[PDB]
């Protein structure tokens, strides 16, 4: 329905200029964006996500917004006020092996070619028709220079982007997807191509 | 009650020192002659060198000398040059502007000249220090320089730390200002040749006076009107630098904790937080802390015999405490 | 005939020194850990520290010691830190780009980090120097630092000076590089505890080797192809910095004088002047000058008894003279 | 005659982008500009400058081009490489007291509000109908900060802009003027208002 269309592009118009809502967000803009995504999920598209994992969910997705926010002390320790930037977030979903992977690209202001990848592979479950469950499998950081930098707070870094717990899926569109987690966080993410990944 | 009325007792030595510094830096180089004239101004800015000269004369009167040795003058010059270089490089770092307007020399003359001049001053101070020929004083001054560098490096890693103690703030402030003044007083006493316990007393005096200055500066940063400076109040608070009133207030309000941890994301959280601090009464407690430091300094001064330089030092303490008005 | 083949005799000490330097700078600070790793590289860059270690072992073998004292290691670290800081600050000054392409720290990490790191290295070197506890060595190193600062300031006032002598160029080059290497060799000999005349000989060795290096660098600046570096040849010539071939050629051609005095206004005056210098044969005379310096250094080395470190030093001289090919 | 008009505006088009030709000038551009000014003098619009000093010459003039070139060792000593800029040059002429004055404005990059003036007043003569003669009167530098800077090479500075000797006047237009000196140099300058002076 085209009302889904103008709802989603209203989302697009709202979310821009905020860096996927990871570095702070004023109260009212947060209010309106989450009210918008509430409107979107209410006008539910094709329900029952587990039947369409292989159909709608299978593949890759880039994060467009989430309630994850790096602030203050943690941001200062990881050196994100400067000298390191978060390229983006990918969550290639392996329904074939009932697995999934979250890759995070790190970069610097040409400090090197670093372009590093933090990769966290996890195993998920088909527990319920919407609420799946997932647990960590393994983690890695490439190349060696970025690992050399992050060696200390590797643990906190995993704790921040820990991709486990349960995930209720919703609004499994042929383009994007909404999901709430055990941490009651929200993730809205959109299709992409695995090549650009 | 006034800077000039305080400094007039040692004015002639300061005049000589300004002349010497001018002739030393930028000998015959035009752009550096202009920079030199602008940098050291004329008289004034004397707190540290004037302190050196006052303690020198007091301890010399106690030790029965008849006049200041040349080493005392060299020491004053060393202290002045180190402080000036520190300020210049601090201006280039963290790229902020219009210190009391006074377009910093980084703006007036550019980055190249500023870095070159800072290096020149550091090098000259090292040369004079080596010429002093007293290994213990050299050790002291070297310690001061290293601590300043370390404090600069460390302050970056503690931005927005929502839990820090009074001791940590005191030690950071010690690395920022107090070490220089303490080392200066102790070195002056050593060159005057007095007993050791009196040198320890003078060291304590310098420490506590420096701490008082720094705390009073942080207090003034909160209450001053924006026009008396550039950026309105709470500038360093917004930058992530917690001060003493903030620490005192953090023991009372969690809402302040969330506002700080929010990295001041919500609008007008800055003014809200400033009003929170005013309401919590951290300013009164900071006032009391400054008064304790000053009282310790005054009691420490009781080792020197009656004089007029003694009254000058005590009135310096009073003027510091009164700058808050 | 190769840098690594030369340095392999003292490789383990250099490894230890690199480890120590890494652990020292940027302890626990991430951005400075990365900067630290990039700045000191890995091994190599050893000319000055490797020279220190070689002279140390030679004089220690003469003086019957059994192993290097910790003061020798501290001295090597001091020399390395001073040279690195000098290079960094020189990069920020005169705002030029590409270090052998290898972008400089100023481009990679920005002005703030560069200035902060230079200050940190200077301060740490001062602290270690004071810890050495030998007033004469301190005097030497302080002299070196002051001379470097003065030379920086003075080089600005001598741009495009169409008449300057060989002595002036030699003294400017002495302030630029030779003083550091000379002081390093002499200080190493002092810490090894050998006679005084041998220390004077080592001082002369360091002086002449530094002069040879600098002259050979100026020669390479003329003949190298633009791709082996950034800016094509004669960069400093265009900037107003006269080199040894230019001085030798100026004694022959007035047209070169007018071209220089024209501030290279006419088009292609740069290539015309380069061809003029090639034709005048200043390169051959500069080659001879470098050879005289090297010969003096070799004869000075005749004071040390037979060894393998002696052969290493002589082969260092040969490699310097052969870099021109 | 309009030929003088398009001659002078062709000169205007040629001269621009060179800072009045005081900091170096390629050979062929110099060749063509002096060829142009030879054409201009060719078409003398008003001869006998002495009769029109009070008429055409009397007043103020700002320098638009001259053969003076501050370059090299002198430029480095005077710190004109980069610390100080030459605003412009003025040559107010006083036929009433049979005098003249040359003022040079110096400026710094807001180092202060320097805006200093070097002033040289001068006594001149009516010797010939075109070639007048002039000598000095006196010199000064204001304010005292710029004088403090220039104290050493005050003398060389005078030597560069020494406005004495004889001056052959030519092409006394109602707008501009050409002139040659004992030093065989060339000065082309144009009217202005003394208020902006």
């Amino acid at each position: 329905e085209a009302a889904l269309g103008d709802a989603k592009d209203a989302l697009y118009a709202a979310l821009e200029g905020m860096n996927r809502g990871i570095f702070g967000m004023t109260s009212e803009k947060r209010s309106e964006i989450h009210a918008l995504v509430e409107l979107l999920e209410s006008k539910n598209p094709t329900p029952e996500p587990t039947d369409k994992l292989q159909d709608k969910v299978d593949g890759c997705w880039r994060l467009v917004y989430s309630t994850i926010s790096i602030l203050g002390k943690k941001r200062t320790k990881l050196g994100l006020r400067d000298f390191i930037s978060l390229g983006d977030f990918f969550q290639m979903i392996d329904v074939k092996e009932e697995k999934a992977v979250n890759v995070i690209k790190f970069s610097a202001r040409a400090l090197k070619i670093l372009s590093g990848q933090l990769t966290i592979e996890a195993s998920y479950k088909i527990t319920t028709k919407t609420k799946v469950d997932i647990t960590l499998d393994s983690s890695t950081i490439t190349p060696d220079q970025l690992m050399n930098i992050f060696q200390k707070n590797y643990d906190m870094l995993l704790a921040i982007f820990n991709p486990e717990g349960w995930l209720e899926i919703t609004y499994v569109d042929e383009s994007l997807r909404i999901g709430r987690d055990d941490k009651a966080n929200i993730f809205v993410l959109e299709r992409a191509d695995p090549s650009e990944v | 009650m006034s800077v000039s009325s305080l400094l007039e007792v040692v004015a002639d030595d300061l005049l000589k020192l300004n002349n010497n510094l001018k002739s030393l830096v930028g000998a015959e180089n035009p752009v550096l002659v202009s920079a030199a004239e602008q940098i050291f101004g004329a008289g004034g800015k004397r707190l540290r060198p004037a302190l050196v000269f006052l303690v020198s004369r007091a301890t010399a009167e106690l030790a029965g000398l008849l006049e200041l040795t040349t080493e005392h003058q060299r020491l004053a010059e060393i202290i002045e040059m180190i402080h000036t270089a520190s300020l210049i490089h601090d201006d280039v770092i963290d790229d902020s502007g219009m210190r009391r307007g006074k377009e910093t020399i980084h703006q007036l003359y550019g980055t190249r000249v500023a870095v070159l001049a800072g290096d020149f001053m550091f090098a000259q101070s090292s040369w004079f220090l080596a010429n002093l020929e007293n290994i213990e004083v050299i050790k002291l001054i070297s310690q001061v320089i290293k601590d300043f560098a370390s404090g600069e490096i460390k302050q970056a890693s503690t931005l927005f730390d929502c839990d820090i103690t009074l001791d940590d703030y005191l030690l950071k402030s010690y690395y920022k200002t107090a070490s220089l003044i303490a080392a200066s007083t102790r070195s002056a006493a050593i060159f005057s040749g007095v007993s050791t316990a009196i040198c320890e007393q003078m060291y304590e005096y310098g420490r506590n006076l420096g701490l008082s200055f720094q705390v009073v500066d942080d207090i003034l940063d909160f209450t001053q009107s924006a026009e008396q400076l550039g950026k309105p109040a709470g500038s360093d608070l917004a930058k992530g630098n917690l001060t003493a009133p903030v620490i005192f207030a953090l023991q009372d309000e969690p809402q302040l904790r969330e506002i700080i941890d929010s990295e001041f994301s919500e609008t007008n959280s800055l003014a809200t937080a400033i009003e929170l601090v005013h309401r919590s009464g951290g300013i009164k407690r900071a006032h009391e802390l400054a008064r304790e430091k000053g009282e310790i300094a005054i009691q420490s001064l009781q080792c020197l015999p009656r004089s007029e330089f003694r009254s000058t030092l005590e009135n310096m303490v009073k003027y510091n405490l009164e700058r808050i008005d």
